[PDB]
């Protein structure tokens, strides 16, 4: 959920 | 893709690159462009052992290539029946087109439904850098008792492990040690249930059956916990 | 015919946007 796409 | 799809990305890489202008008139309509051979999607004699169809398998995920352009080619959504995720990864070896961490799972899933022997379970990752949160997910797998993974990653160390590992401990700790190199913290782990062999199974993924506050829980529990995950997935 | 004249536009499509797509993967991994 949080977070961008690593 | 649609035309007005393909501007999109276009667009976006106007933005995201420097003279992102100048790399669209470069390629865009180019006639001299290198023709990207379709990757052969891998099959295997019954005589080959387990890991090394696995090397097979993320082999042919990496020919793919991750996917730095900016726009995801395959819409994966998380609680589609296993069946329609199968459909898609069929596509994507059709198409043959760059992916990212989520589609490189749906993937390796698809590719390895042929080994009863080897159980799959993903695991995402929610890591900390630079005051800003990162989500990243591979699919581990277990055979004959040890863990390994397949995924694809911007990062050699973050995607493929050798089915190796004693203990899933020790495959997430890995992990955990690969991210501290490039100075993230390991905040969570998200760990699913085994994955259904069965291509037309209508059942879902398990995404969560574990989610692990690595913080919270410190050391030791970070690692009973994992060792509870991996019982749990035995029976 | 006009299904095979379809299905070779539709290859082309593909086959070309492919192309451009690795192309530009290249620049935007090298960036």
């Amino acid at each position: 959920e949080e977070g961008e796409e690593y | 893709m649609d035309e007005a799809t393909w501007e999109r990305m276009w667009k976006h890489v106007a933005k995201i690159h420097p003279d992102g202008e100048k790399v669209a008139q470069r390629i865009r309509g180019a006639t001299d462009l290198p023709k990207i051979p379709i990757p052969s999607v891998p099959t295997f004699q019954p005589s080959t052992p387990v890991p090394e169809r696995l090397e097979a398998v993320q082999r042919y995920i990496r020919e793919l290539q991750y996917n730095h352009t900016g726009t995801q080619f395959f819409e994966i959504k998380k609680s589609r029946p296993l069946t329609g995720l199968m459909d898609l990864a069929k596509e994507m070896t059709k198409e043959a087109l760059p992916i990212k961490s989520l589609e490189a799972v749906i993937l390796g899933i698809y590719l390895t439904n042929s080994m009863p022997t080897l159980e799959r379970f993903p695991i995402s990752f929610k890591t900390y850098f630079s005051g800003n949160y990162f989500r990243h997910i591979v699919l581990g797998v277990n055979f004959a008792g040890r863990y390994g993974a397949l995924g694809m990653s911007r990062r050699e160390d973050l995607m493929y492990k050798p089915p190796a590992f004693r203990t899933l401990s020790e495959l997430v700790l890995d992990f955990e040690a690969a991210y501290g190199r490039c100075w993230h913290v390991l905040k969570k782990v998200k760990l699913g249930q085994s994955v259904s062999h069965d291509p037309h199974s209508v059942e879902q993924i398990e995404w969560k059956h574990s989610v692990l506050d690595v913080e919270r829980l410190g050391r030791d529990d970070f690692r009973k916990e994992l060792e509870r995950h991996a019982r749990d997935m035995r029976l | 015919v006009e299904k095979a004249k379809q299905k070779s536009a539709q290859q082309e499509l593909k086959q070309r946007q492919r192309a451009e797509i690795y192309a530009l993967n290249r620049v935007m991994t090298e960036l």
